[PDB]
């Protein structure tokens, strides 16, 4: 039901609230979207 | 050459430099886990064994 963002590029500032959710190159994949592999959702 | 299902693999690996980034970037394996933090962020880290 409620959803956590374990997957950020970078951490937040203090009282910033970030809700885009697209997926996104972790590892060495260069894409977006196509998760998989070395791209993910950012959340769970 | 792995272990059997009568063993387990478990090879130590000791002094030397631990090339954790190119196991995690590599496309030569099928999947990757970790319970941490990926082998990136691990690349420029030291460990017992």
């Amino acid at each position: 039901n409620y959803l956590y963002r374990l997957f950020r590029k970078s951490n937040l500032k203090p009282f910033e609230r970030d809700i885009s959710t697209e997926i996104y190159q972790a590892g060495s994949t260069p894409c977006n979207g196509v998760e998989g592999f070395n791209c993910y959702f950012p959340l769970q | 050459r792995f272990a059997s299902v009568y063993a387990w693999n478990r090879k130590r690996i000791s002094n030397c430099v631990a090339d954790y980034s190119v196991l995690y970037n590599s496309a030569s394996f099928s999947t990757f886990k970790c319970y941490g933090v990926s082998p990136t962020k691990l690349n420029d880290l030291c460990f017992t064994n």
